[PDB]
């Protein structure tokens, strides 16, 4: 009933949207280190034992 | 004698830049009428906003 | 699309250091996602 209208005008670059581009390209960044840091803790401690 | 020709002013075909510049459309005798280049702050070597 | 061009000195004795490991999220995402589904969720929605 109440329902509001949503404009997103101001965000978009002709087709682009810069915001949700460089947000989205963070990703690689975690990927990358997330593969280091875990070869990081196999090397330095390797099969574990409790 | 009288001087006739003792050379003149030179006309030049081009004008090279020394300094590096951003990317750009034209803005000349032609004009470009599309969006300017958009920038991106893609790659980021530590994360920011994620 | 292509790079643009350094100066002559960077081009004739140049070197630079990089690494082509480009990683996965896999190890991020293999697990039961539906306790931390929501609060994954409540950061997107304030992303925009």
């Amino acid at each position: 009933f109440a329902l509001a209208q949503i404009n997103a005008d101001d965000e978009f670059i002709g087709a682009i949207d810069k915001e949700s581009a460089e947000y989205l390209d963070e990703y690689a960044t975690l990927a990358r280190d997330i593969s280091n840091s875990l070869t990081l803790v196999k090397a330095a401690f390797g099969p574990l034992e409790r | 004698g009288e001087i006739i020709y003792d050379g003149g002013l030179s006309s030049k075909l081009a004008d090279v830049v020394d300094k590096t510049t951003e990317p750009h459309n034209a803005d000349g005798a032609v004009k470009d009428g599309r969006i300017a280049p958009v920038k991106l702050d893609l790659e980021k070597q530590k994360l920011d906003k994620l | 699309y292509r790079p643009r061009r350094f100066k002559e000195i960077e081009h004739t004795h140049g070197y630079v250091y990089r690494e082509l490991n480009q990683g996965s999220l896999l190890p991020l995402v293999d697990a039961n996602l539906k306790e931390s589904s929501s609060y994954y969720f409540k950061k997107l929605m304030s992303s925009i």
